[PDB]
């Protein structure tokens, strides 16, 4: 159990935005807010 | 210990605050500069706790979102002034004490 636990395994993420505008709009309607709050979040990570 | 004047917060946050969040958001005075008239807007309107945590989190909430403005954004150097407030941070919320 104890060696099971991954220590620094890091998915990788994509970080283009424009993918990720696509894939959000693809599957929700509206909920604008959300949206735009997760956005904000990858155009930071990708920053910082 | 006690509370803190309208200006004693604004000695705090000018200071051991706003330098704090902005390591968080990571940015650089280069591009997110806060006037002080800004700090004393939001002190004297927004928050009106003796405490200094909910002007922290206001505070946050104006530079991660000009951090949004950055990133992807137009201006190399999200300027903040009063006039321009309500767009980052909304509406007033108290006023009528």
């Amino acid at each position: 159990w104890l060696t099971s636990i991954p220590w620094g395994k890091y998915s990788n993420e994509n970080l283009d935005l424009a993918r990720a505008q696509a894939v959000l709009e693809e599957d929700h309607y509206g909920m604008e807010d959300v949206k735009k709050r997760i956005l904000e979040f990858i155009a930071v990570s990708q920053l910082r | 210990v006690s509370g803190y004047v309208a200006q004693e917060k604004l000695a705090i946050a000018e200071r051991y605050l706003v330098p704090q969040a902005r390591a968080l958001c990571g940015l650089d005075e280069s591009k997110a500069k806060l006037s002080s008239d800004v700090l004393t807007l939001l002190i004297k309107q927004y928050c009106r706790e003796s405490g200094v945590r909910n002007l922290q989190k206001q505070v946050e909430k104006v530079l991660r979102k000009s951090a949004y403005k950055i990133v992807s954004g137009e201006a190399e150097s999200v300027e903040v002034t009063p006039e321009n407030l309500q767009d980052f941070v909304g509406k007033p919320v108290f006023t009528v004490e």
